[PDB]
RNA sequence: GAGCUGUACGUAAGCGUUGAUCCAGAGAUUUCCGAAUGGGGGAACCCACUAUCUUUAGUCGGAUAGUAUCCUUACGUGAAUACAUAGCGUGAGGAAGGCAGACCCAGGGAACUGAAACAUCUAAGUACCUGGAGGAAGAGAAAGAAAAAUCGAUUUCCUGAGUAGCGGCGAGCGAAACGGAAAGAGCCCAAACCAAGAAGCUUGCUUCUUGGGGUUGUAGGACACUCUAUACGGAGUUACAAAAGAAAGUUAUAAAUGAAGCGGUCUGGAAAGGCCCGCCAAAGACGGUAACAGCCCGGUAGUUGAAAUGGCUUUCCCUCCAGAGUGGAUCCUGAGUACGACGGAACACGUGAAAUUCCGUCGGAAUCCGGGAGGACCAUCUCCCAAGGCUAAAUACUCCCUAGUGACCGAUAGUGAACCAGUACCGUGAGGGAAAGGUGAAAAGCACCCCGGAAGGGGAGUGAAACAGUUCCUGAAACCGUGUGCCUA
RNA sequence: GUAUGAGUAGCGAAAGAAGGGUGAGAAUCCCUUCCACCGAAUAUCUAAGGUUUCCUGAGGAAGGCUCGUCCGCUCAGGGUUAGUCGGGACCUAAGCCGAGGCCGAUAGGCGUAGGCGAUGGACAACAGGUAGAGAUUCCUGUACCAGUGCUAAUUGUUUAAC
């Protein structure tokens, strides 16, 4: 339910590496804001990514 | 069973071989005949409320259908058996004779 | 159902001894009520209850050799008349 | 049975009023030990089974 | 088509040629628990409310139906707060849970071990957990493979090849295209434009919906004109639009018919065996029967059969349908996208001279006089047209049902389990987990007498056999006894 | 599966004796008398836990550390009765579950309204009898709690009994 509600991205696993190569797992997560817009003709707070906001979305 | 009760069993086989009866009882589902005066038993049987005095009772004991053979009531040979259905009945049919058993 | 919230009688010692006295035995099924039984028996036998007890009685455990089992349980209710009433022969 | 499909929906519940009393009494005599013939259990149980059936696929 | 009321004996009471028991198809009934759903709960229990009816003189009692939560939708009521929204109520649709310990797609993801230590690496994207499925899934109609010449959507198999490569260049990891096969099938959008309606008033305009049109690289389409065509013809519920209804055939789920030796004789408890004679065969499969049966029984080859229900295939019905050409003003051809920096992952490829694909975060195009690839990159050439979607077959697996097979086991074997076995038993629990087959052809399962309370014996009897007597075919060794030939204080 | 150790260790705290009986059989079962032991218990109730071990009639293979005619053992029949006792239909504590809600790769975690949950609060019955086995439950006397109908008087009607 973290995520983002326009195009959907969210947090995704990997490895964390040193010097000399070794291998740890860490995580990805988006930035997602909570911000309010028309999830229908009426407002509500969401989590929104600030990639989706840089155009085409009303605050 | 090719043998039913009340016919008359002409024995092909066993300690008794040669001798003819009557079917007083059939036993389809272990496949065994009574016939009378074949294949007699003594049972030491203890005084009972069924048979007051006990004993040594010589009584029959069954045996199998394949140790039989029909007997033609004409004829009067053993014959192995055809069906036929004649009118709105399927009989029986003496397949050396020619002729209906029943 | 009046036939069957009774199933059948009871004919022991106890319940015969207690004959007498208007107060008959039944074997009842197990999820009738005191109410129930009182009404059915008014019904069947044309009488006037002045009373009804009932009590449970557990399945017993036996054996018949390598096999185990229970008996059923029960629900046995005695009834009592009026004083003013006529009687049940059994 | 094809008698019983003869009675008009009416006198089919008297008739299995009437098995029901015979069946109760059959019992009663049974566990009072004066029943002669115990296989009219099994009858009058079918009768009543019939009875019904019969009722029931009318509708 | 003559017996039957199971294992399972027996007693009792009954039923069947006025056709039972039995076999197959289709119906009816189907307590309580369990997603469990009126509320609660320590599993199979407890306690209700609302309508309609019923019983009693009335409390008391009884019957039937409805009553969980969430999602979508229609209607109605409705706050701070004026309009309105939130909220509340009713109705209509949908979901929930299980599993075949298999097969496949995704999210997350070890260690022991190997490297003769060990950290990069390996084991291994394995075990395992979680979520979605389907009878298969996934992939799939070129911004492809290639290279003096071309091919023409995916998938699977054989080769290429332990090659080219990757690699504390150690241990190890390890392709692809060409070539040969199985199977084969192609298509719908978005956008230019047309027509209609509605909202904002961007105020005579844009922007929302519906319908038509149109989908491609020799560029294609909109747009202009010619030709034909509105069912003449064509297609279809497996993609390409979707829902029905008939008839014929076939098949599956019970069955019917079906040849030929009672042949003589020997042994025997019994003949299917030995010896001597016959016969059938589109039938000499298998099993049974007192010992080893083509001709005794059930059957087998062949030939037939279906009231009812299911499947499949055809035909009808039904339903739905514009496709060619010539032009090159103007217009359209998927944007926070492709790409780039930084940090990671997948590619056989460990950052490397590292193309190609994906994720997070920032920056950020062009648009036919356009864009991408060909293993850094530039120029030339060649091939192609991304950022939307659907698609059968060839491939994977077996809890099951039907018919069979085996130089597979034969009771310490084969399943843990040939026997009332996931049972007995052990453990608080998750969990662990046995032993145990064989009388006889037929119960003919020992009437009667004797010793003994019985158990157990000795006779008598049954049987081929009782030294087969209800842990019963055979019956080894250890081990325990009684008797005796030779030796021994 | 069966030996050796071996007829060996052991037979799990304690006072018994005699006379009658039963029986195939008696140190061990029944009866009588005398003796001995416990007695803030080794007595009487009652929660938990067990689940038929309870009563009667039969029995003596196995179980009982010996014996057994006996048994908590085997077989067959029985036995548990509530308006008032303890629990529910009444209440809540710790704690648990939890519509919407908040948080989070999945799975889920937390939590409001609400609801469960006694070891606690509230709540109406006593004394006798019962010889095989139940008793504040059955029966006999005498009660109480909550309700209902039917009678008989009283009283009230929308400035409104209740
Ligand atoms: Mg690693
Ligand atoms: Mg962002
Ligand atoms: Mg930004
Ligand atoms: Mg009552
Ligand atoms: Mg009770
Ligand atoms: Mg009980
Ligand atoms: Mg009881
Ligand atoms: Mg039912
Ligand atoms: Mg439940
Ligand atoms: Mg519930
Ligand atoms: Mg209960
Ligand atoms: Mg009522
Ligand atoms: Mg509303
Ligand atoms: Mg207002
Ligand atoms: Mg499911
Ligand atoms: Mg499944
Ligand atoms: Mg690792
Ligand atoms: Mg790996
Ligand atoms: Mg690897
Ligand atoms: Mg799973
Ligand atoms: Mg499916
Ligand atoms: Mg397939
Ligand atoms: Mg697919
Ligand atoms: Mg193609
Ligand atoms: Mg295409
Ligand atoms: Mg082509
Ligand atoms: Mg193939
Ligand atoms: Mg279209
Ligand atoms: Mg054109
Ligand atoms: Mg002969
Ligand atoms: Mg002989
Ligand atoms: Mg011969
Ligand atoms: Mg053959
Ligand atoms: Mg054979
Ligand atoms: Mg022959
Ligand atoms: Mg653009
Ligand atoms: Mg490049
Ligand atoms: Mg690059
Ligand atoms: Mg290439
Ligand atoms: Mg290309
Ligand atoms: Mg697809
Ligand atoms: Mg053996
Ligand atoms: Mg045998
Ligand atoms: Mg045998
Ligand atoms: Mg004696
Ligand atoms: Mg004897
Ligand atoms: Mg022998
Ligand atoms: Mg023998
Ligand atoms: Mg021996
Ligand atoms: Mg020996
Ligand atoms: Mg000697
Ligand atoms: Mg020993
Ligand atoms: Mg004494
Ligand atoms: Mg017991
Ligand atoms: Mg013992
Ligand atoms: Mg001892
Ligand atoms: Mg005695
Ligand atoms: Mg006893
Ligand atoms: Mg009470
Ligand atoms: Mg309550
Ligand atoms: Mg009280
Ligand atoms: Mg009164």
């Amino acid at each position: 339910a973290k995520e983002c509600v326009i195009t959907g991205r969210k947090s995704r696993s990997g490895n964390k590496r040193s010097h000399a190569m070794n291998s740890s797992k860490r995580t990805w997560k988006a930035n997602l804001q909570k911000v309010r817009i028309l999830v229908n003709g009426k407002p509500k707070k969401v989590w929104v990514s600030a990639r989706a906001l840089k155009s085409g979305k009303v605050e | 069973m090719h043998v039913k009760k009340g016919d008359k069993v002409k024995v092909i086989t066993g300690k008794d071989k040669g001798k003819s009866g009557k079917v007083l009882a059939a036993f389809p589902k272990k496949d065994r005949v009574l016939i009378e005066g074949i294949n007699m038993v003594k049972k030491h049987t203890k005084p009972s409320n069924i048979n007051p005095q006990g004993g040594i009772l010589n009584v029959e004991a069954p045996i199998h259908v394949s140790n039989v053979m029909l007997i033609d009531p004409k004829t009067g040979e053993p014959t192995r058996v055809g069906y036929e259905v004649k009118g709105d009945k399927k009989v029986r049919v003496a397949k050396k004779s020619g002729e209906v058993i029943d | 159902d009046a036939r069957d919230i009774i199933k059948r009688p009871v004919v022991t010692e106890e319940s015969t001894s207690i004959l007498d006295d208007k107060k008959y035995t039944f074997e009842v099924d197990t999820r009738a009520t005191k109410t129930q039984v009182k009404y059915a028996i008014e019904e069947i036998f044309d009488v006037k209850v002045a009373k009804v007890n009932v009590m449970n009685y557990k399945g017993k455990l036996k054996r018949m050799g390598r096999y185990a089992g229970y008996t059923n349980k029960r629900r046995k209710a005695i009834v009592t008349v009026t004083a003013d009433s006529k009687e049940i022969q059994f | 049975a094809n008698d019983i499909r003869d009675l008009s929906t009416t006198e089919i519940q008297d008739q299995e009023k009437a098995l029901k009393e015979e069946l109760f009494n059959l019992r009663f005599q049974l566990a009072t030990g004066q029943l002669e013939n115990t296989a009219r259990i099994r009858e009058v149980r079918k009768a009543i089974a019939r009875m019904k059936t019969i009722v029931r696929e009318r509708e």
